């Protein structure tokens, strides 16, 4: 019986108009000022918009002002956020929250968000499920041999090394989105320079969401 | 517009009291609110109306908004308190959030970053693209700043950085990617990645030349 | 610190009854719910819309706090506003001594959380108004919601 639950989350393209919605229980939405708060991956919190219990009083951040709309259906007990003209900036985990000092029996000029949703993620990019471009990262008395997975739109992805022959020295890094709207990730194995002399090294990447699996032989790249 | 300001990071030992601060004009004429965002969780109101504590929140947490700054104080600080705290206040028909303060309850000896720079891949170059790769590892506490220099001049675009992530060693690790044209890459003398952790800097530089 | 009583009177109110000791020339056709915002520093900000002659007056008034709890001042000290709770729940009584439009006027206003008129609340409001000396009519007002 969780009091706030968001929906509308997923993936979109710059030229889109996704509508998020927050389903409320425990109280009526006509009774509280209700706010939306985004949080970008890695970044901190950012207030988006509020709608007072007045229902006629609505304010938005200048960032979104003109592009976004906030609204609610007292009957359905649901709060909405109509996002339009979506940017790459808009990509975030969107939360709906209740200003408990904006209640019909308690209006204090000091917004306080007691009730926090669990959120709903939004990703904005004009790209269909794409597969990784996997370039090697060559070493230059131990060495660091890597692999750069780049440009894979479906969030999930995996990496292996020598098809599981390498177990130690291997670390994979979280991915990062880009302006392109495509993820990019990396991984490296710490290796004896003696092993770099002979032992061969291939990284085995898997991007199931695109139905692809790439292997790459990392080598000195001497010249 | 109106902006709240907090230290990016604060560190305390178990038991030691922690003092996170929020700064802005007309605070103390404004009501402030404090939120706790534990690792990977949703935000939680810890202090409202400057000093008022919601139910469930322990007494260890306390508020204050004297003059143009407001403070969140945590006595008996313990592992559970390790989280990102944000302050918030209303102004100009907007709700202002601070940038937050990663609070680390030091429970491990401090660790210095090992940094590893990689140049664009011949293959990538041939692909009509270029990406420089900065790989920071084995650092604690879990905060780090990354600065790219093009021949000593700062680079501020096409840079992507990850939040630090915990590792099996219980230390943190992060990465930064610099994108540029193949022309940009061979028309500068060197490119350099600078990584500051707990005052000290590790820098690593590479060259378009082998 | 902020007054627990000042917070207790914050939020949406319906203006219901309205006695006086003098005739009020201008009367609104209908009124929008009254909103009382508690501010830092103990002051209450108060907004209401009065639909009158087919037009919406958008009132904003700040009740400045005093040394006496319950006593608030407004219009640059020109009007006092005592705020007392009714024995009937979800109802408050305002009592405005002062002067407005260059005219001394004593009014009393019945506030309620719910628009539904309570005959017990109205009774008590009359009894009080009469005891204070407000012995004119008791306008129960038309509660519209928007313009
Ligand atoms: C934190 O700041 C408050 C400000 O009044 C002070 O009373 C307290 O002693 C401080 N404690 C620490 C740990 O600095
Ligand atoms: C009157 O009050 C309403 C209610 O909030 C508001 O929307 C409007 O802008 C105000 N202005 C007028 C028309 O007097």
């Amino acid at each position: 019986q969780v009091q706030l639950v968001e929906s509308g989350g997923g993936v979109v393209q710059p030229g889109s108009s996704l509508r998020l919605s927050c389903a409320v229980s425990g109280f009526t939405v006509r009774s509280y000022g209700m706010h939306w708060v985004r949080q970008a991956p890695g970044k901190g919190l950012e207030w988006v918009a509020l709608i007072l219990f007045d229902g006629t009083t609505k304010h938005y951040a200048d960032s979104v002002k003109g592009r976004f709309t906030i609204s609610r259906d007292n009957s359905k007990d649901t709060l909405y956020l109509q996002m339009t003209s979506l940017g790459a900036e808009d990509t975030a985990m969107y939360y709906c929250v209740r200003d408990f000092n904006q209640f019909v029996k308690r209006f204090v000029d000091g917004p306080a968000f007691d009730l926090w949703g669990q959120g709903t993620r939004v990703t904005v990019s004009s790209a269909s499920t794409k597969g990784p471009s996997v370039f090697p990262l060559a070493p230059s008395g131990t060495a660091a041999l890597g692999c750069l997975v780049k440009d894979y739109f479906p969030e999930p992805v995996t990496v292996s090394w020598n098809s599981g022959a390498l177990t130690s020295g291997v670390h994979t890094f979280p991915a990062v989105l880009q302006s392109s709207g495509l993820y990019s990730l990396s991984s490296v194995v710490t290796v004896p320079s003696s092993s770099l002399g002979t032992q061969t090294y291939i990284c085995n990447v898997n991007h199931k969401p695109s139905n692809t699996k790439v292997d790459k032989k990392v080598e000195p790249k001497s010249c | 517009s109106y902006e709240l300001t907090q230290p990016p990071s604060v560190s305390v030992s178990p038991g030691q009291t922690a003092n996170i601060t929020c700064s802005g004009d007309k605070l103390g004429d404004k009501f402030t609110s404090w939120y706790q965002q534990r690792p990977g969780q949703s935000p939680v109101l810890v202090i409202y109306q400057d000093i008022e504590r919601p139910s469930g929140i322990p007494e260890r947490f306390s508020g204050s908004n004297s003059g143009n700054t407001a403070t969140l104080t945590i006595s008996g600080t313990q592992a559970l308190d390790e989280a990102d705290y944000y302050c918030q206040a209303w102004d100009t028909s907007t709700v202002v959030f601070g940038g937050g303060t990663r609070l680390t309850v030091l429970g491990q000896p401090k660790a210095n970053p090992t940094v590893t720079l990689f140049p664009p891949s011949s293959e990538e170059l041939q692909a009509n693209k270029a990406t420089l790769v900065c790989l920071i590892s084995d650092f604690y506490p879990g905060a780090v700043t990354v600065a790219w220099k093009a021949d000593g001049s700062p680079v501020k675009a096409g840079v992507e950085t990850t939040k630090p992530s915990k590792q099996s060693n219980n230390k943190y690790a992060a990465s930064s990617y610099l994108s540029l044209t193949p022309e940009q890459w061979k028309s500068h003398r060197s490119y350099s990645c600078q990584v500051t952790h707990e005052g000290s800097t590790v820098e690593k530089t590479v060259a378009p030349t082998e | 610190a902020l007054g627990k009583d000042t917070v207790a009177v914050s939020g949406k109110w319906y203006l219901k009854a309205m006695t006086a000791d003098q005739e009020v020339p201008e009367k609104p056709d209908s009124v929008t719910p009254m909103i009382l915002k508690a501010q830092k520093g103990g002051n209450l900000e108060a907004k209401i819309t009065m639909l009158t002659n087919g037009q919406c007056q958008n009132i904003t008034v700040v009740l400045h706090k005093t040394s006496e709890p319950g006593k608030y001042t407004a219009y640059e000290g020109q009007r006092v506003v005592f705020i007392q709770p009714s024995p009937v729940r979800d109802h408050y009584i305002l009592y405005c001594e002062g002067e407005l439009h260059g005219r001394q006027i004593r009014m009393a206003k019945l506030l309620g959380r719910d628009p539904e008129q309570s005959q017990e609340a109205l009774e008590d409001f009359r009894e009080f108004s009469r005891a204070k000396g407000l012995n004119q009519e008791i306008l129960e007002l038309a509660q519209s919601e928007t313009c």
